[PDB]
């Protein structure tokens, strides 16, 4: 029905499609920045989601966040302690765009154990709304994946969330996940949700619809099945956690496939 | 990117919001009239508005010729300067002022084809509007009219997740909204639509309720009061009531006496009860109301 908006989901799905590639952060930009790393990015990302878990903020907000994260740090170089000051900064403005009530400047501001102060945040918000000319509507993993939900025969908790989940840890980790445009992250781990726990693949409907199969999709498949095994030894952790509450059907706990079958 | 203050002289005020104030005023160099919007941020404590946020980043995206278009930003430390293409009337003075005697058909009919085209453009684009209202739809001296004021609109996911509730000024908003559902979508944009369209023939509001119960009570007297058969799963909803009164739906050429067969066929399928059968801007764009259509 009308909440699936059948008469435009085919136009959205072909716009966000155009924009993810606007929206797309430099590949290489790490071994640019002098002063940071993946590591202290994926440090960076694990605390936002520590935040949003916190505030209770959507999924949607964190995802964003990261966006703007990584699209600021591909034309500004910033110094290991002024990273999470863009991170608040982002997770900010990701709030004012995505949620019905966004935590006050002042909760960023504790959340930084006062790191920073409240104008050293708002300077930065309006530094990284100059940076990204206010191009906030940006495409997400997650705005994909509902999409691909609508095509499970018939649809499943589990395989939702275990997506999800695994969409999520692919923010951690830009190496080598930058590489990858949302909309074929989101195809990677709805496929092996979908193989982890009902044992289908990848269905030939969102082939039509997006013109990936699993060849397509491989290369992104097999680091996404690597992440999946490795997650309960990656250094952050915050990820797990939260997958591992009931709203998520605690779908961390499930465990991954051995092998994918081509 | 390209402007900055020095480049501008304000002609006169022309508006206001609680978003600011709004000035006609002049491109000195290319003769260009525009709509300034200020948006003041040393007054704010938190920073940059979400309306603006918002208000900014979609009208960034959407280049169509029935959305008011945004030229520039002006972003200094102190103030937020939106440029816009400027439109002399919105379709409320239009109606209060020149439509005496009414609007005639022909203008009718391409205000609201044009209408449904700027819509159809924000739900393809993952766009509600979510108060389309005549004082929001500007006109120009060419006869476009154009959707403006994104300041209360929201970029939605499918399929939609639960967004602010008792969004859309009381008069436009869709019952769906008023019973308190979990969900709502672009139907509620066509709804408002619905409501202008009643306005535009007659220039009085369609449902010009003084309170949420109000509201529905005048919807459901003109429609009738939706049961479990012209809309299903309605009795379950939050707000839903038992008590409501059950009133029966009149002869909708009743409603809006000098609309045409063709008029009132389309004026019901925006105003339907179920958001699932309400017809999509998309669709509208082909009933036969419009067959005859001209841009005067």
């Amino acid at each position: 029905g009308v909440n699936e908006v059948p008469d435009y989901h085919e136009d959205i799905h072909t716009y966000l499609r155009e924009m993810e590639v606007k929206c797309k952060p430099k590949v290489g930009y790490m071994k640019k920045q002098p002063d940071i790393t993946n590591s202290m990015r994926a440090i960076l990302v694990d605390w936002l989601v520590e935040v949003g878990e916190e505030y209770k903020l959507q999924n949607e907000t964190l995802h964003l966040a990261v966006n703007y994260i990584d699209r600021f740090l591909s034309s500004m170089s910033v110094l290991r302690g002024k990273l999470q000051l863009v991170g608040t900064a982002a997770m900010l403005l990701a709030s004012k765009f995505e949620e019905i009530y966004p935590p006050e400047v002042a909760e960023f501001v504790y959340i930084t154990d006062d790191t920073y102060t409240k104008k050293q945040v708002l300077r930065m918000e309006h530094l990284v709304l100059k940076v990204l000319a206010f191009d906030l509507a940006a495409p997400t993993i997650n705005q994909f994946l509902t999409q691909y939900f609508l095509h499970q025969q018939p649809a499943n908790c589990k395989v939702e969330s275990l997506a999800m989940f695994l969409g999520e840890l692919s923010l951690i980790d830009a190496d080598p996940y930058l590489k990858y445009l949302p909309s074929v992250i989101a195809a990677a781990a709805f496929h092996l949700a979908l193989y982890t726990v009902t044992g289908q693949s990848w269905p030939e409907s969102l082939v039509q619809k997006t013109g990936y199969t699993l060849e397509t999709l491989k290369p992104c498949l097999l680091d996404l099945h690597q992440t999946y095994l490795r997650a309960p030894q990656h250094a952050q952790q915050s990820i797990r956690e939260k997958y591992k509450n009931s709203k998520y059907h605690g779908v961390s706990l499930l465990n991954p496939p051995e092998t994918l079958n081509v | 990117g390209p402007g900055s203050m020095e480049n501008f002289q304000k002609v006169e005020k022309i508006g206001e919001g609680t978003y600011g104030v709004v000035y006609k005023a002049r491109n000195k160099l290319t003769g260009e009239v525009v709509a300034l919007k200020k948006i003041r941020l040393d007054t704010e404590t938190e920073g940059v508005p979400s309306t603006a946020i918002r208000e900014i980043s979609l009208l960034k995206e959407l280049n169509h010729p029935n959305i008011v278009k945004l030229l520039d930003v002006i972003h200094t430390e102190n103030k937020l300067y939106l440029v816009f293409e400027f439109l002399h009337q919105d379709l409320k003075k239009f109606m209060d002022a020149s439509a005496l005697t009414g609007i005639p058909l022909p203008l009718i009919k391409s205000y609201l084809f044009q209408l449904l085209q700027g819509l159809a453009f924000c739900h393809s684009h993952r766009v509600l509007h979510r108060d389309l209202k005549p004082q929001n739809l500007l006109i120009n001296t060419e006869g476009a009219i154009k959707l403006a004021d994104f300041g209360l609109a929201r970029a939605f996911g499918v399929p939609v997740r639960t967004y602010t509730h008792e969004v859309v000024t009381l008069w436009y908003r869709a019952p769906e909204i008023l019973l308190g559902c979990k969900y709502y979508s672009t139907a509620v944009d066509i709804w408002s639509l619905g409501c202008i369209f009643a306005e535009m023939v007659t220039r009085r509001a369609l449902f010009p309720g003084d309170s949420e119960i109000d509201q529905l009570f005048r919807i459901f007297r003109t429609l009738g009061t939706p049961d479990e058969v012209v809309w299903p799963g309605v009795t379950s909803m939050p707000d839903y009531k038992p008590s409501f009164p059950k009133w029966a739906r009149q002869d909708f050429s009743k409603v809006v006496p000098p609309l045409d067969e063709d008029g009132r066929s389309l004026l019901s399928q925006m105003l339907h009860y179920d958001p699932n059968k309400r017809i999509s801007a998309k669709a509208a764009l082909a009933h036969p109301f419009f067959q005859d259509v001209t841009k005067p």
